[PDB]
């Protein structure tokens, strides 16, 4: 069972693994605004981040590289904050759920569109 | 470990005790397994098999023919254990 | 050895040691950086640029 | 190497008896210390939203 | 088939009584050149691994035996080789590879 | 082999399992004759039960374990509220 | 003794011939075998062995050499190699035909094969739409 | 400098380690060294296999030894090349795959004309070999056009 | 000083055939009351069959043999001390004469050992010669 | 090329095997003080 | 693969049980079964882009699925250690495939320390006890070794996955990356199978060697007076406490993030349970 079994049925209605979001973005016409990025690309190379965390929020990560150097090897004191940048992959990992979910509403929108003509 | 012989002949003769089909009296090491006791032709499998659970070390078919009283039993754990005092 | 002994340009054989970039953190000294020895020629050079010749 | 006959060890000394509680000590300790500081690990890190009653209008 | 048993019985005990009596020697033991005890099934071992063509004969059985295990896998690995080695180099030699992307450049 | 036992303390109705497969035995109409042979074993004095060894086995220093938690929640509120 | 004294012979064809060859070997009449002349076979040699195995004789018989488990002159047998202690001997006999293990064990694997590349194209996954990443040019926007 | 005490400890160690290593050269090893003079050898250009005759043999040695020479210097330039890549792998750990794509890219045209130059001729590869080579080579781009796109 | 002989009973092969059969019943079953239990159920069964002439008692012992053959446990228990365990020799000792090829320094460890074995040489070599003859 | 790897992954786990032979070996002399020659045994661990 | 024992090429280790119990506690702990990991681990980049990730996500996974399905149906204490060496080598492997290579070395530096802590263990009970190691002989030495069966305890647990142990904190960290990325159905079910195998066997070799009835035979020493195997007992059971809290915090600059939901979070436990009394309850004998 689970959502790739409603993927063996449902192929229109369900996005699947790893979507890409193949729609206008605004379609409701609301006030989305634009992620934007507090750190440049200069001191994310000079920090030797990886390419897989390279998210909107690295500078985070940054400092908690930062207070890493800063007390080690007793890197037990930052985990406060070192929780502070797992909530914001958290907030990210919910911005991910929340357009999968909006794809599942617009792709039964797109149902209806199929029951339009 | 350290062995004696009086240790084999009181752990031959404690779990001879033990044994029901065998009386507790008229026991002795000189004694046959075959007519001077009740003991049929299988039960000295049994008799072989508790030497071999007890002293750890498991007896040929032919050795079971050979052994015929609890004297050359204790001289058969004797020879392997090879205490010789 | 591995601080007067290394493996020159002039030689074939000793240990030549290659060093990856460290990282820097903010709180060192020159937090926005870019990486140096960005020239082609920079890399490997085990005392080329240094030689006499 | 003691060895003991038809029976059980021999009565094991004083050391063996409190290296045994220092270990079970020590092992219960540090599990339920980390069960009390930390027990975030076991339940789940972040509350896992349920993607099912969420408003149409804040979607679009 | 007893009696076949009791005399092989009798043939082991006396080997037995001659391997106690060779094996266990003072004499021989005190002259100090090491050897061995005169064993007549090593020799006759030994010598069937070495003196072994005598009875071998132009059989079917034996021309099967080095035709399907040493001259037919030599034969198919050679054909193998060769189409292989002929198909690669027609390809080379007609230029259907270029010198950037062709395998094995040794560098 | 040190200290060898008699041959009269070894009783078959002491243990509870050799009873109950003697029962059942004697259900059966068929009676061990070397059931005697393992009464050492199974001898609640020097060996343990069956339930008192898996508690002192899984749950072994519990007690001291949570004295030691209490410890540290003792002196950890000293230094860190 | 060298390679040319003790040798074996030519096929004896007699039975007078065969008695002398038994009485060669250390092996009674009754006992000697010797191999079938295809070209292929041992002239004046016994065919012996030929069990599951040497390891398939009793350890607890006084063998003379106990490391070969054999007697003294008792005659070495013919693939003496091949039926060692080393390979391809077994103390009990198996308990099923050579064929059955390799049919069961490449039926489990045929059959976790196509059960495991059967289930490749659809594979469980989390309700999450696209990793998001910072190329240049995304104008990507968020919920808020 | 000391941000973190295992940094710290890491600076006293390396410390302790440096401090007899250069005391040991800069009072013992460079006192007493006297200063001799090695040159890099430097070899004149000998005629090349093109200027040499068919029966001579004085001469395919010289062209063959510098043939040879050749090979070799090609070898560590292509070796030198490798170990620039390398380096740039390294040195940019996590950002390999825009700062080395040139010098991958003049890695591979230099293996490609090396083995334009010097491939497929074997262990024995003489100055004349490498020669007919070159001459075979350019009668088929002169015919069929350059090697790979057909005929 | 006998060896054992190679022919075997009808009473050898029922009593190696019930000492095989209950190996692989303690093999099968881990618990003594439980293996008690199938040892009698199995003396019950071997007992029941002893009233039999020789030839059904031929078929008998042959079926038993092939039905142990099928029900034989893939791991058996054995000793380990024995033949057939895992901790069987172990070690090899090898013969006594190589503590003759020491140097004589290295014999100055035990002088006391070494003139006791020298002892021990005479007499062996006596007991040979009263034995085995010249 | 005769070559040396030195990052923290290869160091982390090279002293971890380091210090599992070395009570490894600590146990072996008490497990293997019955055998006969254990000085083999140990210079062969050493080489393993 | 052939280094590190997968399908087919694993019958080398119940062979390498004829090693003596110190060297077969450094093959298996650590060393030539870790190795073919490492090479994997520098390889995880073409692993995990190649079709040689989908054969080894496979034939890991079918070697932890043989691997507990035989330490389940094993009588041979050595050999139940063996195949749980193998157990954890198919579950370090298959996260391997799916990158995952720093996950991997976490799993791999902790199984090496509890490992070796139990095949030290294992050949501290076999010393004592006569070598014979068939785990229907010793029966009962919770009480009879008060500090080797605790040792063996703790290890045990950590082998099977106790909360805040070094054996846990890597291996809820592989079994929740591998539910919030993409898997194979295949690969889903036969990774908390056999977490589930893993209990049901640690727990059932809990059983047999120990809190039972001793069936080892009626001449036997039992004693706990050494102590300089005990003394590095207690220099890895120290190690074995703390060693995945000391190594969680500085293997990792960046921490995993897990938004399961709560049943996928707890799937884990709740399979430890119910493998561990289905281990156990199971293995439990009674008349008839
Ligand atoms: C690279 C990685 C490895 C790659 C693969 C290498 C080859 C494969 C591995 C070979 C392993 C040997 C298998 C032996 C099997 C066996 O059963 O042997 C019976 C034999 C029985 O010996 P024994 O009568 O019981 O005596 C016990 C001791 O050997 C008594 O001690 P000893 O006096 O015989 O000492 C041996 C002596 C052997 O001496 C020599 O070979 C000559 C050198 C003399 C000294 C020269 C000074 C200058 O070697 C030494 O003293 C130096 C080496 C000792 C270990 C060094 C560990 C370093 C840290 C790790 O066992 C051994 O010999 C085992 C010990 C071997 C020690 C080291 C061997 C030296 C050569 C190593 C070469 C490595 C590559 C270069
Ligand atoms: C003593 C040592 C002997 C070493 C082996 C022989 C060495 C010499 C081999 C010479 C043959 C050879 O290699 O020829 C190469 C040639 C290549 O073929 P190519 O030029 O492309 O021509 C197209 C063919 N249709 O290939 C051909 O022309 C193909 C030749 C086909 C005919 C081959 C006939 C072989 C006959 C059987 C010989 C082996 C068995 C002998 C009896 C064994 C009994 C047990
Ligand atoms: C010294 C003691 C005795 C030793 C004996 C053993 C000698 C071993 C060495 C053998 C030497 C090589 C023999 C030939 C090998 C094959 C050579 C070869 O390249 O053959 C290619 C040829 C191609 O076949 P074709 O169909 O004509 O080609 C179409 C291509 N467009 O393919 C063919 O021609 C295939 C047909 C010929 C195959 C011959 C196989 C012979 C096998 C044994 C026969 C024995 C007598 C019966
Ligand atoms: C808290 C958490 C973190 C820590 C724990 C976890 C990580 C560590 C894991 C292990 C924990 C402790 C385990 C302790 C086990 C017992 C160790 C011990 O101290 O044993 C005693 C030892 C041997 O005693 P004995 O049996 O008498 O041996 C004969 C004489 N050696 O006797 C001695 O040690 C005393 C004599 C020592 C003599 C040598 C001292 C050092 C000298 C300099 C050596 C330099 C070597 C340089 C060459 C190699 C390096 C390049
Ligand atoms: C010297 C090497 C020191 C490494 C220390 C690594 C580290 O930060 O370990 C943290 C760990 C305790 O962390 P934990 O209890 O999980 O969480 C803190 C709760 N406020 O600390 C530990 O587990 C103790 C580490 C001891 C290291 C001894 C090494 C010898
Ligand atoms: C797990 C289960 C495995 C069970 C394996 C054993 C099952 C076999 C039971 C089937 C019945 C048999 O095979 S009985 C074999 C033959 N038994 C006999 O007693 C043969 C007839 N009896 C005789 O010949 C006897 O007179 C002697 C000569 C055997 C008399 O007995 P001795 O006093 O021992």
């Amino acid at each position: 069972m689970g959502n790739a079994l409603t993927h063996y049925m449902k192929p229109d209605v369900m996005p699947g693994p790893d979507v890409v979001p193949t729609f206008d973005p605004l379609l409701g016409f609301k006030s989305r605004k634009e992620r934007v990025m507090i750190a440049t690309q200069e001191e994310m190379e000079s920090a030797k981040l990886p390419l897989e965390f390279r998210d909107y929020c690295a500078h985070l990560a940054i400092a908690y590289q930062a207070c890493r150097s800063d007390t080690f090897p007793f890197v037990y004191k930052c985990a406060h904050q070192k929780h502070e940048y797992l909530t914001c992959e958290y907030e990210d990992y919910v911005l991910r759920m929340k357009e999968f979910e909006r794809e599942r509403r617009l792709l039964e929108r797109q149902k209806r569109l199929n029951k339009a003509a | 470990p350290p062995l004696s012989l009086k240790l084999i002949n009181e752990r031959v003769l404690l779990v001879l005790k033990l044994y029901d089909k065998i009386d507790p009296s008229k026991l002795n090491v000189e004694s046959h397994f075959i007519n001077d006791l009740g003991l049929d032709s299988l039960d000295h499998v049994e008799v072989i098999m508790a030497m071999e659970d007890e002293f750890g070390f498991e007896i040929p078919d032919s050795d079971a023919e050979k052994l015929l009283k609890p004297a050359d039993i204790i001289k058969y754990v004797a020879d392997k254990e090879d205490v010789y005092e | 050895y591995f601080k007067y002994n290394q493996n020159d340009w002039t030689r074939k054989g000793g240990w030549r040691v290659i060093h990856s970039r460290k990282q820097c953190v903010p709180g060192d000294e020159g937090y926005p950086k870019v990486s140096d020895r960005s020239a082609p020629s920079d890399y490997a050079a085990r005392g080329f640029n240094e030689s006499p010749l | 190497h003691v060895v003991s006959y038809r029976n059980g060890p021999p009565p094991h000394s004083k050391a063996t008896k409190i290296g045994a509680l220092t270990v079970g000590g020590a092992m219960w300790w540090w599990v339920i210390w980390h069960l009390w500081h930390e027990p975030d690990h076991i339940t789940g890190e972040f509350d896992y939203p349920n993607s099912r009653k969420w408003s149409n209008t804040e979607l679009g | 088939e007893q009696e076949f048993i009791k005399r092989k019985h009798e043939a082991t005990l006396k080997l037995r009584q001659e391997f106690l009596k060779q094996s266990s020697n003072p004499y021989r033991h005190a002259t100090g050149e090491g050897g061995t005890v005169f064993d007549a099934g090593l020799a006759r071992f030994q010598a069937m691994r070495v003196s072994n063509y005598e009875h071998f004969k132009p059989t079917g059985k034996s021309f099967r035996t080095g035709l399907f295990a040493v001259v037919l896998p030599i034969a198919l690995y050679a054909w193998a080789l060769k189409a292989e080695r002929d198909g690669r180099e027609e390809k080379y030699r007609t230029g259907q590879v270029a010198y950037k992307d062709r395998q094995f450049k040794f560098i | 082999p040190y200290t060898v036992p008699h041959a009269s303390t070894y009783k078959v109705e002491s243990v509870p399992q050799l009873v109950e497969v003697k029962e059942a035995l004697g259900r059966q109409g068929l009676k061990d004759p070397w059931l005697r042979n393992e009464v050492w074993r199974y001898e609640p004095k020097a060996f343990g039960t069956h339930r008192s060894r898996l508690n002192t086995f899984l749950f072994r220093g519990l007690g001291v374990g949570f004295c030691a938690f209490l410890a540290t929640v003792a002196v950890e509120y000293a230094l860190g509220i | 003794g060298w390679n040319k004294d003790y040798k074996p012979g030519p096929y004896p064809q007699t039975e007078k011939e065969r008695l002398a060859a038994a009485k060669k070997y250390y092996l009674l009449p009754e006992e000697y075998k010797p191999y079938a002349d295809d070209g292929l076979g041992y002239g004046d040699y016994p065919k012996l062995g030929y069990g599951l195995g040497v390891e398939a004789k009793d350890s607890y018989y006084p063998w003379d050499y106990p490391e070969h488990k054999r007697n003294q002159h008792e005659p070495i047998s013919a693939d003496h190699d091949l039926y060692s202690e080393d390979r391809w001997s077994q103390a009990e006999p198996p308990r099923y035909s050579n064929a059955y293990y390799f049919a069961c064990f490449l039926g489990v694997m045929s059959g976790c094969l196509a059960l495991y590349y059967w289930l490749d194209d659809k594979k469980m996954y989390r309700p999450v739409a696209a990793k998001q990443y910072p190329s240049p040019g995304v104008k990507h926007y968020t919920f808020e | 400098e000391p941000r973190s005490p295992m940094a710290s400890f890491a600076e006293s160690v390396l410390n302790v380690i440096d401090g007899p290593i250069t005391w040991f050269r800069e009072s013992i090893v460079e006192p007493n060294q006297q200063k001799q003079n090695w040159y890099h050898q430097r070899f004149r250009r000998v005629p090349t296999i093109d200027q040499c005759y068919t029966d001579d043999a004085v001469c395919r040695f010289e062209a063959d030894q510098q043939f040879r020479r050749d090979r070799m210097v090609d070898n560590e330039i292509v070796n030198i090349l490798r170990q620039r890549f390398e380096d740039c792998t390294l040195y940019e750990a996590p950002d390999h795959m825009v700062k080395c794509r040139p010098l991958m890219d003049q890695y591979e045209k230099a293996t490609e004309n090396w083995f334009i130059k010097y491939g497929d001729l074997g262990g024995y590869a003489n100055a004349k070999t490498a020669y007919m080579k070159q001459k075979h080579r350019l009668i088929w781009e002169r015919r069929h056009g350059p090697v790979g796109s057909g005929m | 000083a006998q060896v054992p002989l190679a022919i075997v009973s009808h009473k050898r092969q029922v009593c190696s055939l019930y000492k095989r059969a209950l190996r692989n019943l303690e093999s099968w079953y881990d618990r003594r009351n439980v293996y008690r239990y199938r040892a009698v159920q199995l003396r019950a069964r071997f007992d029941e069959n002893r009233s039999k002439d020789l030839g059904e008692g031929i078929r008998l012992l042959a079926c038993g043999q092939r039905e142990l053959f099928e029900t034989r446990h893939f791991q058996p228990r054995n000793f380990a001390n024995s033949a057939g365990g895992c901790a069987f020799e172990r070690e090899v000792i090898p013969p006594d004469w190589v503590l003759d090829y020491w140097h004589p320094l290295e014999k100055a460890q035990y002088p006391e050992y070494f003139a006791k074995r020298e002892q021990r040489k005479k007499e062996f070599v006596t007991w040979w010669e009263k034995q085995y003859g010249k | 090329v005769m070559t040396f790897l030195f990052d923290w992954m290869s160091l982390l786990f090279m002293s971890f095997v380091l210090m599992i032979s070395s009570l490894v070996i600590f146990y072996s002399k008490e497990y293997m003080m019955n055998d006969n020659h254990i000085n083999r045994f140990i210079m062969l661990v050493l080489m393993f | 693969m052939t280094k590190s024992a997968q399908i087919p090429f694993s019958s080398w280790l119940p062979a390498a049980m004829a090693a003596p119990t110190p060297v077969s506690a450094l093959v298996h702990s650590s060393t030539l079964v870790t190795a073919g990991v490492y090479l994997l681990i520098r390889f995880n980049i073409i692993l995990s882009t190649s079709w040689l990730g989908q054969l080894m996500l496979l034939l890991s996974g079918l070697t932890m699925f043989m691997a507990g399905l035989g330490a389940n149906f094993e009588f041979d204490l050595k050999k139940i250690i063996a195949l749980s060496t193998l157990s954890q080598l198919g579950l370090m492997m298959s996260i391997l495939s799916m990158g995952f290579l720093k996950l991997a070395m976490f799993h791999l530096l902790t199984h090496a320390l509890f490992k070796a802590l139990l095949f030290m263990c294992a050949g501290a009970i076999i010393h004592n006890m006569n070598n014979s190691q068939d785990i229907r002989l010793m029966g009962g030495l919770s009480i009879h070794m008060p500090l080797t069966s605790a040792c063996f305890n703790v290890s045990n647990l950590a082998l099977c996955g106790m909360p805040f142990l070094a054996g846990f904190y890597s291996k809820d960290m592989i079994l929740e990356i591998v539910s919030i990325s993409n898997v194979n159905m295949f690969s889903f079910f036969l990774y908390y199978f056999s977490t589930g195998l893993t209990v049901s066997y640690s727990f059932r070799l809990v059983y047999y060697s120990m809190t039972g009835d001793l069936n080892c035979g009626s001449l036997n020493m039992l004693n706990d007076e050494s102590w300089i195997m005990l003394r590095g007992m207690m220099g890895l059971l120290i190690m074995s406490i703390i060693g995945g809290s000391m190594l969680n915090w500085l293997i990792f600059p960046f921490p995993y993030m897990i938004c399961l939901p709560i049943y996928m979070k707890l799937l884990t436990l709740f399979v430890c349970i119910v493998g561990g009394l289905f281990g156990y309850l199971i293995s439990l004998s009674n008349l008839f």
